[PDB]
RNA sequence: CCUAAGGUAGCGAAAUUCCUUGUCGGGUAAGUUCCGACCUGCACGAAAAGCGUAACGACCGGAGCGCUGUCUCGGCGAGGG
RNA sequence: GCUAGUUGGUGGGGUAAUGGCCCACCAAGGCGACGACGGGUAGCCGGUCUGAGAGGAUGGCCGGCCACAGGGGCACUGAG
RNA sequence: AGCGCCGGCCAACUCCGUGCCAGCAGCCGCGGUAAUACGGAGGGCGCGAGCGUUACCCGGAUUCACUGGGCGUAAAGGGC
RNA sequence: UGAAACUCAAAGGAAUUGACGGGGGCCCGCACAAGCGGUGGAGCAUGUGGUUUAAUUCGAAGCAACGCGAAGAACCUUAC
RNA sequence: CCGAGGGUAGGGCCCGUGACUGGGGCGAAGUCGUAACAAGGUAGCUGUACCGGAAGGUGCGGCUGGAU
RNA sequence: AAUGCUAAU
C-alpha cells in the first residue's frame, strides 16, 4: 500500500487466541471428577486412553487426560488440571497432574519422578 | 442361565469385506465346535457377501447347557492376517462381534380382570332422546399403571365394552414388548460394544499361527485346529478363571 | 402385481383425526378447551382453488389486567304492582 | 447521525475566582467519516520486560498525580 | 545432593520386558514378537540448592513488512 | 456488506522423472484373421478344492498352483 | 424548589435457556450409484432458470484453465 | 457400448 493509504488505515495488529479458556487466566485449577471412563485416539493411533470429565472452580466442564500408568481416580475426586492438549484425542485440552489432592502418583516410577508426582525411594 | 438354549449372532466388525470372511471363519469354528459338543444347531438369520463372508448371520444352538459353554465368546475377536482382498500383500487388523443371548420364552398375554375397572356413562353427540337416557359409552382403566381406553363407536354397551378391552390388550402387549426390546438391546451392547480394534477378547495371528485369549492370557499356536473348532482347551482355562475368580474369602 | 394415471408444491390431531383428553413443549396450584410443534392425513391438497396476508368484523375461540352483588352470601332502602 | 441548558447573548445568584456553574428572558444554534453519538475495556506517568534498531507488551515494588473509605446523597466547622 | 534429558530439531546408547497393549507426545511422529522414541537397568549429557512443568508477554515472525512484504497462474486489481 | 465456534498440519503454484488413458503416430508377436486338429459332453487315469475320517502328513494358488515337489506311497519310503 | 431512594407504565440492547427444526466438521468398516482427474468414456468450468433419491441433468449465454 | 476395487511397507 502507499504511504497515504498507511495514513488513513494502518496496519492491523494481530490478536492470539488462548488455547486453554477454562482456566481463566490461572495456570491451574481444581475440579471435580463427574466420569472416569476411556476413549479411543483417532488414526492413526490405537489404545484406550484414560480420562476424566472435570467440572471446574472456574465454571467450565471439560475433559482432562490422565497420564502414568494407572490411576486411583473415580467419580467425586478432586483433581488438578494443567493446560497441554492430548493429540489423539478430540477435545482434550487439559492434564491431571499427579500426586495432588485426590489423584495419587503413578506407583514404582522411577525415572521422570517429578512428572507423575511419585516420591523418591 | 447356563441350561437354557443360545442365541449367537456373528456380525462383521472393522474391516469391511475381509471383516465379513473373518465373520465367515468363526461361524464355521462355531458350528463345528457345537457339532463336536453334541448340540444341533439351525440358522435363522442371514446376510452373506458377494466375496463368500457374513456382514451378520444368527444361528441357534440347542440341547442343555449350550448358554453356559459358549458364554466366553462373547466380545470381540480380532484377526491379524494378509487378506484375500489386499493386492500389494500387506496384514491387516480386522474384527467381528459376536454375541451370545439365552432363548427366552413365548408366554402369551392375557388381561387380568381383577387390576381393571369398567365404568359405563353416556354418550357425547347425536341421537335424540336415545343419547340422552342410554349409558352406552365405556372405559376401561388398567389400574396398576392407570391406562384408560374409551369406547363410543356403537350404539350398544356390549360392543363398546369387547372393542376397549381389545384396543387395551394391544396397548398393554405392545409396551410390554417395547420394554422387553429395550432390555435386550442394552444386553447386546454391553457385550459387544463399538467392535472397535480395541476391546478385543482373542487374537487370531494368522503370521505367527498363534491364538491368544487376552483376558487370562492364555496363548496357544494350533490356528488350524481352533479354527477347525477345537476350542476346548481355551473353554476349559476360562472355566478354571472362573472357577477360580470366586475364591472368597 | 395392477392402472388412463397412481396426489406434485404447500399444508396437516385441522370449521377436516375414528382410536383421541395421540405425544412433546407453553400457559394454570390444577387446562377434554387454547397456543407452538411432531406426522400414524380413519377420511388435506392446488380456481366446489392451495398456502400466506396489513387493514377491517354487533362473527367464533383462548389468556391477562382494570373493575365489580356474577359469586362466597346475603342485607337494607325507593317507587310500580 | 448526536444535542433542548442543548449552542450563543443579556441580567442576576453563587464562589477565593472565570465560566451554563445555577436561574429568568431573547435568538437558533453546537457537534460529527480528521469518526460525533453509542457499546466494550481501563486508574495515568517516571519507568519495566523484550527487541540489532524501529517497534511490541506492560504499569507488581519504589517516586509523582488522581479517585475512593459498607452502598448512595448532603452539608457544617475550618486557611484548607 | 538433587532434578531434567539421551529418535531429529538437540548434548548424550546399550541390554532386558512388552507386543497398536501398556504407554510417550512441543512438531514430525513412536508402539501391531529383535523399540537408541513406551517401562526398568547399566552408562552418558546439561544444570546444580536447585531442577522441571503449567500460565502469560516479547523474540525468532521481513508471518501487518516505517526501517522491512505483496496482488498474470500460489491469498490478493473493484464489471466499466 | 460480512463473522465466529469448531476442526485440520496442511491446503496450494510451477516444473521433473515415471506410470497410466475407452489420446495420437510408427511398429511387433499363432494376438487376430486364413486353415488343420483338439478340449468343454462319455468311460477311465491322474492332480486339486471340498467333505469325511483316528489319520486321510506337508508344501504349491490367476497368467507364472492343479501328470506340480513325487525320475516309482503294500512294508520301507513317511514326515500323519 | 431541588433532591438519595422507592413505585407504576411503556420501550431499546445484550446474555442464558427451549419442544422442534436446518445445515456444518469429523470417522483405519456400512448402503446407493460413479459426477470429477485420461477426449474420465456426453470436454471441463461458470452466471442464471427449471427439474431429479444422490452425486447431478437440461435450456440460454460466457471462458479455455480443452481439442480440432 | 460397458459399473466397482475398504482398511498396517
Ligand atoms: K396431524
Ligand atoms: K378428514
Ligand atoms: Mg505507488
Ligand atoms: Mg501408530
Ligand atoms: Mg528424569
Ligand atoms: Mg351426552
Ligand atoms: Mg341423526
Ligand atoms: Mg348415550
Ligand atoms: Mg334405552
Ligand atoms: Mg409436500
Ligand atoms: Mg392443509
Ligand atoms: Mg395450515
Ligand atoms: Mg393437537
Ligand atoms: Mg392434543
Ligand atoms: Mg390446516
Ligand atoms: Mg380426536
Ligand atoms: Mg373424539
Ligand atoms: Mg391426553
Ligand atoms: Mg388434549
Ligand atoms: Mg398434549
Ligand atoms: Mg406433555
Ligand atoms: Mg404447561
Ligand atoms: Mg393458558
Ligand atoms: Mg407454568
Ligand atoms: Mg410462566
Ligand atoms: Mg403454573
Ligand atoms: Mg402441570
Ligand atoms: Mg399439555
Ligand atoms: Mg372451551
Ligand atoms: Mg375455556
Ligand atoms: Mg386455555
Ligand atoms: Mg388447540
Ligand atoms: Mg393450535
Ligand atoms: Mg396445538
Ligand atoms: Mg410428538
Ligand atoms: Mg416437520
Ligand atoms: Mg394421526
Ligand atoms: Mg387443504
Ligand atoms: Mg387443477
Ligand atoms: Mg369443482
Ligand atoms: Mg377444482
Ligand atoms: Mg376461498
Ligand atoms: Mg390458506
Ligand atoms: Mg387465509
Ligand atoms: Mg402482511
Ligand atoms: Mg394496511
Ligand atoms: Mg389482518
Ligand atoms: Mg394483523
Ligand atoms: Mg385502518
Ligand atoms: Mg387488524
Ligand atoms: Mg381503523
Ligand atoms: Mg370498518
Ligand atoms: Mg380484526
Ligand atoms: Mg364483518
Ligand atoms: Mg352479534
Ligand atoms: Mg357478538
Ligand atoms: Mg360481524
Ligand atoms: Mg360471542
Ligand atoms: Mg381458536
Ligand atoms: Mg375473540
Ligand atoms: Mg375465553
Ligand atoms: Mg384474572
Ligand atoms: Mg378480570
Ligand atoms: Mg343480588
Ligand atoms: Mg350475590
Ligand atoms: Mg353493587
Ligand atoms: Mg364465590
Ligand atoms: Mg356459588
Ligand atoms: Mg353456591
Ligand atoms: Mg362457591
Ligand atoms: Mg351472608
Ligand atoms: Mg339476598
Ligand atoms: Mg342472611
Ligand atoms: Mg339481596
Ligand atoms: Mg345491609
Ligand atoms: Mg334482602
Ligand atoms: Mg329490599
Ligand atoms: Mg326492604
Ligand atoms: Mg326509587
Ligand atoms: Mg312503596
Ligand atoms: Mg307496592
Ligand atoms: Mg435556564
Ligand atoms: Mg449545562
Ligand atoms: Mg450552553
Ligand atoms: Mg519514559
Ligand atoms: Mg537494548
Ligand atoms: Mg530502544
Ligand atoms: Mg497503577
Ligand atoms: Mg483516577
Ligand atoms: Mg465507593
Ligand atoms: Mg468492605
Ligand atoms: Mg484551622
Ligand atoms: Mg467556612
Ligand atoms: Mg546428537
Ligand atoms: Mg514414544
Ligand atoms: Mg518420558
Ligand atoms: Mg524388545
Ligand atoms: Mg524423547
Ligand atoms: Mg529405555
Ligand atoms: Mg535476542
Ligand atoms: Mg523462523
Ligand atoms: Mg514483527
Ligand atoms: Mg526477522
Ligand atoms: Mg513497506
Ligand atoms: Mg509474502
Ligand atoms: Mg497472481
Ligand atoms: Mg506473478
Ligand atoms: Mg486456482
Ligand atoms: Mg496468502
Ligand atoms: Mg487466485
Ligand atoms: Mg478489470
Ligand atoms: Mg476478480
Ligand atoms: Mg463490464
Ligand atoms: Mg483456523
Ligand atoms: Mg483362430
Ligand atoms: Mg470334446
Ligand atoms: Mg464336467
Ligand atoms: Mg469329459
Ligand atoms: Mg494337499
Ligand atoms: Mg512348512
Ligand atoms: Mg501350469
Ligand atoms: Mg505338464
Ligand atoms: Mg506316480
Ligand atoms: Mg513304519
Ligand atoms: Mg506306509
Ligand atoms: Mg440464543
Ligand atoms: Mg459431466
Ligand atoms: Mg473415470
Ligand atoms: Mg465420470
Ligand atoms: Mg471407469
Ligand atoms: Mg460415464
Ligand atoms: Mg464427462
Ligand atoms: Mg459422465
Ligand atoms: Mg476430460
Ligand atoms: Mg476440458
Ligand atoms: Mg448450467
Ligand atoms: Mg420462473
Ligand atoms: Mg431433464
Ligand atoms: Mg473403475
Ligand atoms: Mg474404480
Ligand atoms: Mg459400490
Ligand atoms: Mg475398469
Ligand atoms: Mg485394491
Ligand atoms: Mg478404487
Ligand atoms: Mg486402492
Amino acid at each position: 500500500p502507499t504511504i497515504n493509504q498507511l495514513v488513513r488505515k494502518g496496519r492491523e495488529k494481530v490478536r492470539k487466541k488462548s488455547k486453554v479458556p477454562a482456566l481463566k487466566g490461572a495456570p491451574f485449577r481444581r475440579g471435580v471428577c463427574t466420569v472416569v471412563r476411556t476413549v479411543t485416539p483417532k488414526k492413526p493411533n490405537s489404545a484406550l486412553r484414560k480420562v476424566a470429565k472435570v467440572r471446574l472452580t472456574s465454571g467450565y466442564e471439560v475433559t482432562a487426560y490422565i497420564p502414568g500408568e494407572g490411576h486411583n481416580l473415580q467419580e467425586h475426586s478432586v483433581v488438578l488440571i494443567r493446560g497441554g492438549r492430548v493429540k489423539d484425542l478430540p477435545g482434550v485440552r487439559y492434564h491431571i497432574v499427579r500426586g495432588v489432592y485426590d489423584a495419587a502418583g503413578v506407583k514404582d516410577r522411577k525415572k521422570s519422578r517429578s512428572k507423575y508426582g511419585t516420591k523418591k525411594p | 442361565m447356563d441350561e437354557r438354549d443360545a442365541i449367537v449372532e456373528i456380525r462383521a466388525g472393522t474391516g469391511g469385506e475381509e471383516a465379513a470372511l473373518f465373520a465367515r471363519d468363526l461361524f464355521n469354528m462355531y458350528l463345528r465346535f457345537a457339532e463336536e459338543m453334541g448340540f444341533e444347531t439351525e440358522v435363522l438369520d442371514s446376510h452373506p457377501t458377494d466375496l463368500g463372508g457374513f456382514s451378520k448371520v444368527v444361528f441357534e444352538v440347542r440341547g442343555p447347557g449350550a448358554y453356559g459353554t459358549f458364554k466366553y465368546e462373547s466380545g470381540v475377536h480380532r484377526v491379524q492376517r494378509v487378506p484375500v482382498t489386499e493386492t500389494q500383500g500387506r496384514i491387516h487388523t480386522s474384527t467381528a462381534t459376536v454375541a451370545v443371548l439365552p432363548k427366552a420364552e413365548e408366554e402369551d398375554f392375557a388381561l387380568n380382570m381383577d387390576e381393571i375397572r369398567i365404568d359405563v356413562m353416556r354418550a357425547s353427540g347425536p341421537g335424540g332422546q336415545g343419547v340422552n337416557t342410554t349409558d352406552s359409552a365405556v372405559r376401561v382403566v388398567h389400574l396398576p399403571t392407570g391406562i384408560m381406553v374409551t369406547c363410543q363407536d356403537s350404539r350398544s354397551q356390549i360392543k363398546n365394552r369387547e372393542k376397549a378391552l381389545m384396543i387395551l390388550r394391544s396397548r398393554l402387549l405392545e409396551m410390554k414388548r417395547a420394554e422387553e426390546a429395550e432390555r435386550l438391546r442394552k444386553t447386546r451392547l454391553a457385550q459387544i460394544g463399538t467392535g472397535e480394534r480395541s476391546e478385543k477378547i482373542r487374537t487370531y495371528n494368522f503370521p505367527q499361527s498363534r491364538v491368544t485369549d487376552h483376558r487370562i492370557g492364555f496363548t496357544t499356536h494350533d490356528l488350524e485346529g481352533v479354527l477347525s473348532g477345537h476350542l476346548t482347551p481355551i473353554l476349559e482355562a476360562l472355566k478354571r478363571a472362573d472357577q477360580e475368580r470366586q475364591l472368597a474369602a
